[PDB]
């Protein structure tokens, strides 16, 4: 009966595929990149 | 399992984790970024850090650095950059982070302190300290100073962040200090604390952590690079992480082995 | 090295410095009214059998501002706390920390969830004003009871506190809001029992309860109960029987860092 | 002979076992402009000459500035022994002028303009050598992506230097770094330090000594062929060389790689 | 210490036995004949194929062949330089190809402070610079020039004028006088070392002149020497890169230099 354990160990590979049927139904997210850093301090011009 | 009693241990001679790092402000306002953190925090998972495991924390001064000093981390490695004028203080908070201190508070209009042996120093702290010592006779008679008498004292210590203090043991003494501003606590040193390591950028590897003047030990764990971009001395740290932290071990008291034995 | 902590000890049956601190509120400092009760007290111990250079005091404003991070300042520790009728959780939960040893860690309540695992495994709230928010998750990350999207409709544990020991359903996830401007939070595992410090009740009967489970709230053989009066009788009573408080408690449980609590990132 | 393998070497311990040189030195101008003098090249030959080494064979050669001596060093010689000034400010120049000198690399050519870059021992080190090199380097991860700089620009680098004459640089191995340097006057070079090298010493001719010889940090070893003394005169400091000259010699040795025997060693 | 020289090893007859860089030198006309601005990735992704990893690949321009042939440059375990044959530079191209083949190990010289002679019948004259013409007078015994002046450095046997690189054999056992332009140009007293297999040289055009050796008698044609045929760049870069395996079978590495020049400079 120690079979169960050799086939689960054996037959493991094609569980990969399950992730792309995870993934294609799934609905991903890209982001653009932030300015990152401190930011450059310039008000206006002297006023009168 | 078994604590507080030490057993012969015998044997056959024949057969991931934390770290925090610290960095003065200068160092930020020189390299002009905010997501560095981030990237050293990548490079560290490329070398073999898990990420979300490496901590920064940011102060501005080593004086500012000095008031608590107490380091929680189970490796530590602390930047510190050379002045021309804080020898005493470089060296002096090198000491305290380098050894395992076992401090009594004391109240400083109550008693008359000693000192038992060579391994007692008085540590001190606060935003200003002004010590004041004048050692009395065998016969509660002042020798140079009077014991009602707030001006005639042995100035030791002015306007100092972090002070160590020792006085010659062998015979009582007088303390006024300003407990509004300062704080000092009879402190007994026990031995080496290996869970810091000091990498000093600039200098040349001046820091004494005793203040016997016979011996003057370099222990390994001061080590010494010169600077002229930040940047290049981040990535010699990060590069060569694996040698430092060889140099250190697994802390002596977070063990459950210095469990009373003046744990932690 | 490991101090053969794995390695069998045995005895047989044929075989025939210290240091002391006070802790006492301020009310008895203003009803004494002098200024050396100090130097009668360090000359009381000296001529007991306690050295003197050994004997030192602490005060604090109130019961709940002595509880902002409390501190330790001996090799042994005796602290009188006043009772009232209101302020028995604090007295309770204060003792509870104060006469164990604690590990803890720091939190974040901003990028991540916790989860308590054991029977052990409880969160400790210090700071000036402590105001916790809770919502228990189930499995798929949802919400019952509280919106997960919104911070108002939470469930209230605490409110302008300055100490309170939070304790949910061990094992299951849950959602922290709390403004850390001025409070944290640490998750915590209590390692053991602490054999430095002993709380002393003046006032009423032992209310003192150190277990957070209902079916056990045992009393120490370290909680004092004495009724009082006057507090220099008190401080005659602690002083005449000094020797059997120093019997019951130990000098071998030390704090290198003097620190009530041990704080591990 | 046999060239090129290694072979052991028998030995014995019961058997009795127990010039032609060529010196040159390198010294700052600031010390003929001091000394005042033209013709003690004459009279340190005849100094040369009363210890026992022969005349007409010693060279000297002078350098503007310890940045000028920085870039592009020649050393084409027997027993090198060099004088560099010390200061408090300039740490740095001397570290890496020690370090290049002390050790041999064997380097390769970098073209930072269609290729990408990564280290693979901790001998790799970076050396850049020109009039104005300012190294500008972005670290790129696993996918070839930029992190804290972005890929398509180049002024959002993480500089290394600035205008150095000569500056070592070291990157963290294991990733990808994209680089960008004026290379119509600067060269950068793969370099991997192979082994020791004894045919230099260089003389602290100054104070504090604080010369490093290795990249990482734990370890920061005050070799024996680092020579350091006080100085007010540059008289003083010559006679002090001469009168041990027979300690330099001693301490010092043939190059190791010029032994007309190591041949196909990366050397003759 | 002695580098095994004193124990011969031993073998076996009946017994049965049965990052590693290469560099590319071409001449500038190739770079504008060929109009690509990005063939450089294109080569190096064509030269993966024959297993050299990524960032192993140079390509470096010269504007003339006699002008490359000014202080030479070794740059990798593994040298190969294309060179084009012109019909009036053959002396050019042998003195370039006997420079880099060989290894030379050179003493310092000054001719304006003391004469030299050859010590042996396989040692010459090297110099390399901008501009290099090179006069040499015989000394008799009694230090008198034959055919040549003592006094006057004007009327001595011109060997070298207008070249780049000057590679001068000279007679043994008598001295000699040079009046060398001791500004624009470098001369060193050479001995010739032993066959260096650092290098290899492909010639377009031509019919294989190159003679590595300056004895007139012998003229050997070494393995190392290739010519093929050529009228687009593009086709010998693509001959060049069917066939690493042959050139790299002809090569080793064990023969790398340290310095940058291709010649050891001991004084």
């Amino acid at each position: 009966a120690s079979l169960i354990y050799r086939q689960l160990l054996t037959n493991s590979y094609t569980v990969d595929l399950s992730d792309e049927i995870q993934e294609i139904g799934s609905t991903k997210s890209q982001n653009v990149t932030i300015n990152p850093g401190p930011f450059a301090q310039t008000g206006y011009a002297p006023v009168n | 399992q078994n604590y507080g009693i030490n057993l012969p241990i015998t044997g056959s001679m024949d057969i991931t984790s934390t770290l925090c790092l610290y960095y003065p402000t200068e160092a930020a306002t020189e390299i002009n970024d905010n997501s560095w953190k981030d990237t050293l925090s990548q490079l560290f998972l490329t070398k073999g850090w898990p990420t979300g495991s490496v901590y920064f924390k940011e102060y501005t001064n080593i004086a500012s650095f000095s008031v608590d000093p107490q380091l929680y981390c189970d490796y530590n490695v602390v930047l510190m950059k050379y002045d021309a004028t804080l020898q005493l203080d470089m060296s002096e908070l090198a000491d305290l982070i380098l050894n395992e201190w076992l401090c009594n508070p004391m109240d400083i209009t109550l008693y008359y302190y000693q000192q038992t042996d060579e391994a007692n120093k008085w540590i001190s702290m606060g935003s200003s300290c002004t010590i004041k010592v004048c050692p009395l006779n065998t016969q509660t008679l002042g020798i140079g100073c009077l014991t009602t008498d707030a001006t005639t004292f042995e100035e030791v210590a002015t306007a100092e962040k972090l002070v160590i203090t020792d006085v010659v043991d062998g015979v009582n003494h007088k303390l006024d200090v300003t407990t509004a501003t300062c704080t000092i606590r009879n402190c007994k040193k026990l031995g080496p604390r290996e869970n810091v390591a000091v990498i000093q950028v600039g200098g040349s590897d001046i820091l004494d952590i005793t203040a016997d003047p016979t011996t003057a030990p370099q222990t390994e764990r001061m080590m010494r690079i010169n600077w002229k971009k930040w940047w290049q001395v981040f990535y010699t740290v990060v590069d060569y992480v694996d040698q430092i932290i060889q140099v250190m071990s697994k802390r002596s008291r977070s063990l459950n082995s210095a469990a009373f034995y003046y744990r932690v």
